[PDB]
Order: C-alpha cells, then sequence, then structure tokens
C-alpha cells in the first residue's frame, strides 16, 4: 500500500548500567609513605619505637 | 554494760580505753636504668629525648 520513508529514533531517557558506589578508599590510611623511588625493591622500611621496662 | 536494776552487789565493770596503730613504711625504689656505650651513643642514638627519656 502506502510507503513511508522512517528514521530510526534513538533516545536516552536515564536508563543506565547498575554499578556500585564506592566507599572503601576514603576509610583506608593512603600515602603515609610516598618516596618509593629511591627505597630498594620499592620498600620502605617503618621503624615502631621501643619501650622499656623499669 | 547493763545490770539489772535494784541488784544487791553494785560492782561496776570499768571500760577500757585501747588507741590502735599502724605503721606506713618507705620500702620501695623503682627506677629505670640505660646503659649505653659510646659507639652507641654516638651512633645509634639520633634524638635521645624521644629515644631514651621518654621511653
Amino acid at each position: 500500500a502506502h510507503i513511508f520513508v522512517k528514521p530510526e529514533l534513538v533516545a536516552e531517557i536515564g536508563v543506565k548500567q547498575l554499578q556500585r558506589e564506592i566507599v572503601l578508599p576514603g576509610l583506608v590510611w593512603t600515602n603515609p609513605l610516598t618516596d618509593f623511588g629511591g627505597s630498594k625493591n620499592d620498600t620502605i622500611t617503618v621503624r615502631v619505637p621501643a619501650i622499656t621496662t623499669a | 554494760n547493763r545490770r539489772d536494776l535494784r541488784d544487791p552487789d553494785r560492782t561496776v565493770i570499768a571500760s577500757e580505753l585501747v588507741e590502735h596503730s599502724f605503721g606506713v613504711t618507705l620500702d620501695k625504689h623503682v627506677y629505670a636504668a640505660l646503659k649505653f656505650t659510646d659507639e652507641q651513643r654516638t651512633l645509634d642514638i639520633r634524638d635521645y629525648t624521644k629515644q631514651v627519656l621518654m621511653p
């Protein structure tokens, strides 16, 4: 019968891929040490001080 | 003390006042002692206040 030339319409309506919310980085101790370049094996050794007894 | 009223005997038991006591003695010596050789003090100690005195 009648022929109509139509486009294929693409729409975005706010449907996204559900994906986790990030909380862990803010709670962990990040970068107390920075100069890993300049220490052998990329290892910085932390010194824990001493305690005596009377 | 108590005695019967109108008792034929009239003796009274005299009470005693005894003061007691106990001694408090200074008898202990608490110490912390440290020994550092000239090498340990020269080479191994860096601060001596946060490394020796505070501990």
